């Protein structure tokens, strides 16, 4: 229902979905899921990212424009954004 | 001989629920069968298939009063007189 | 520059199933009552 | 005459189960009223969400919290109490 | 037998809060430095009085001075059965003064 | 053994420092009492971390709820862990 | 019945009297020397122990010294022991002039 945006070309938006869908099924604890997503995106694009996983939580962060992705993945909710 | 009595869920899961109760009948089809083993099988199968928090109940004369998630409830009857309720919570 | 660290957080988890068995007497020995 | 067949609670919470069951038997003749008595009693004394089924020919499969489950026979009634949420 | 125990960082708590709210960025005036220490040492002692340790004896110690082109080293040693007795230590330094406090704790027996 | 504090049950002794403690031990219930209700979620922790970053060191992390428990490594002596009316609060600062 | 602050004062007296000069030029005409470092270590230790036995205290001491050539390599000095609360303890000290990184570590115990 809610899909904050990022850069065009679907360079990172298409990536985050495909990665997080494997992450969620592969693990039970949020630790491995979020660490997997962040560790991958660090190698892939950026020096420092930030990822949050959970059923219910609210947040308010500073970040870099067009580098803030947020999506309701299944029953879970996954937030991600670059910072640093 | 499945006779569905009260439906709430989606027709696909309807079909699979019928198939699973049938398979449970065949798993326990003998005068020594117990409805409890078939109940274990139904609930565990619907767990490993469509997710946990399933609940299987079998009998012919009883009175339940339970809380169920929407589109996750079924109750039905058999020509063999087996009233079967299933629901997710 | 400044130093760094890794506060790796978790959640403490408590989950175990039993099998309820239907009826098969209040007194273990029926002969005592009989 | 309560007959515990499968319980998870501590001995005190079990004793409370059978005491509340005896009271519900003393007061309410209908199984629904008995089960609501027990369920509301435990949901009030503790906090969370309890569920109680009362029957005579009954099987199920449910998840439940740890040490928050009993299946027993008080007199000649099948009481299945548990806590989920 | 130690039901109520001492861990370092509630005295470390008290000592931090005390330091900021009492020092409030004071300069090192020579005529009142020793008496400033005398005041805040006793205030700290009062705080550990409610510090909720019945048998833990409290060896309060405090250092206060000014930093002026001045290298310094302060260290202590711990001398007890690690199961019961413990210590606590805090530092607090502004642009031109530094105040650091340590508090021992020894379970009486 | 989770000793009592004028604010709440705090794991005594903890791993943090008292301007942070007293600040949190007053600010958590001050925040919850003034105009805030348990019905709302992390718009509490929002103001909590904001208040902490305003006065105290800037990089904080707050986790509160009814079921959680953590190991980790952080800045020395920056660990607030206290229950209050069956609600665990955990806070830690990371450089 | 002592103070490690004064123990450190005595160590400082010893070291800064032996080699430390207020006027800072002879301290680099005296740079680290492969031939003279043996004399340095031995005489620093001997003068320090003479300062220590000037004290009539009945406590028992033991001493260790480290002399580093240059700051490029880096070093970590750490201490730990197992003794009695009231009277025992230890002491450390780091020292730098121009090109000599001295470190002293002393243990003081009862009896």
């Amino acid at each position: 229902i809610d899909m904050p945006e990022n850069s065009e070309m679907k360079s990172m938006k298409n990536d985050a979905f495909s990665q997080a869908k494997f992450a969620v099924e592969n693990y039970k604890f949020e630790n491995k899921i979020s660490s997997h997503i962040k560790k991958f995106f660090d190698e892939k694009y950026g020096p420092n990212w930030h990822c949050v996983v959970g059923k219910h939580f609210n947040a308010y962060v500073s970040y870099d424009s067009k580098n803030f992705i947020f999506f309701y993945e299944g029953q879970l909710a996954i937030l991600l954004y670059r910072k640093g | 001989k499945a006779i569905i009595n009260s439906s709430d869920m989606q027709g696909d899961l309807l079909q699979e629920a019928q198939d699973v109760i049938q398979s449970g009948i065949e798993n326990n089809s003998a005068p020594v069968l117990n409805i409890e083993a078939a109940c274990k099988y139904i609930k565990e199968n619907l767990d490993k298939k469509f997710g946990p928090t399933w609940q299987c109940i079998i009998g012919e004369g009883y009175a339940y009063d339970v809380t169920v998630q929407n589109n996750t409830l079924l109750f039905m009857f058999y020509n063999g007189n087996l009233a079967v309720l299933i629901f997710k919570s | 520059i400044a130093e760094l660290s890794e506060h790796s957080v978790n959640t403490e988890r408590v989950g175990m199933s039993h099998k309820e068995g239907g009826w098969p007497f209040k007194k273990r020995i029926e002969k005592d009552t009989s | 005459q309560p007959v515990i067949k499968n319980s998870d609670m501590s001995v005190e919470m079990q004793k409370e189960v059978e005491e509340v069951a005896k009271k519900a038997i003393d007061y309410c003749n209908t199984d629904k009223e008995i089960a609501t008595f027990i369920k509301d009693d435990f949901r009030s004394r503790y906090h969370g969400t309890w569920h109680c089924i009362v029957g005579r020919n009954f099987g199920s499969f449910v998840t439940f919290e740890r040490s928050y489950y009993i299946y027993l026979y008080v007199g000649q009634l099948a009481i299945l109490l548990f806590k989920t949420g | 037998y130690i039901k109520n125990r001492f861990y370092p960082s509630k005295i470390q708590k008290i000592i931090k809060e005390l330091f900021e709210d009492r020092l409030k960025g004071v300069e090192y005036d020579p005529n009142n430095a020793n008496q400033l220490s005398e005041r805040l040492v006793l205030e700290l002692r009062e705080k550990i009085k409610r510090g909720k340790v019945p048998r833990y004896k409290i060896g309060v110690q405090v250092v206060f001075g000014e930093i002026k082109g001045q290298g310094l080293r302060i260290a202590s040693k711990c001398l007890w059965d690690v199961q019961n007795d413990n210590y606590a230590s805090y530092t607090y330094t502004s642009e031109k003064v530094y105040c650091t406090g340590i508090v021992f704790g020894c379970y009486f027996e | 053994q989770y000793k009592t504090f004028m604010g709440a049950r705090v794991l005594w002794p903890p791993e943090c420092a008292d301007d942070i403690l007293e600040g949190a031990i007053r600010e958590t219930q001050d925040a919850l009492k003034k105009f805030e209700i348990a019905r709302e979620g992390q718009k509490i922790a929002e103001h909590l971390k904001k208040y902490m970053d305003d006065h105290f060191d800037p990089y904080w992390h707050v986790f509160f709820g009814k079921n959680f428990g953590c190991q980790a490594v952080h800045n020395k002596n920056r660990f607030i862990y206290f229950y209050i009316e069956k609600t665990a609060f955990l806070m830690y600062q990371t450089q | 019945e002592y103070i490690s602050e004064e123990v450190q004062k005595a160590i400082d007296d010893s070291v800064k009297q032996v080699f430390g000069i207020k006027d800072d030029s002879s301290q680099v005409t005296i740079t680290y020397n492969k031939d003279k470092v043996n004399l340095w270590t031995q005489q620093i230790i001997d003068y320090t122990i003479r300062g220590l036995n000037k004290l009539g205290k009945h406590f028992k001491y033991c001493v260790t010294a480290i002399l580093q050539q240059t700051n490029h390599a880096g070093i970590s000095v750490q201490i730990t022991a197992y003794q009695d609360t009231n009277t025992d303890g230890s002491l450390i000290q780091c020292y730098e002039i121009n090109d000599i990184y001295a470190i002293v570590s002393v243990f003081a115990m009862a009896v």
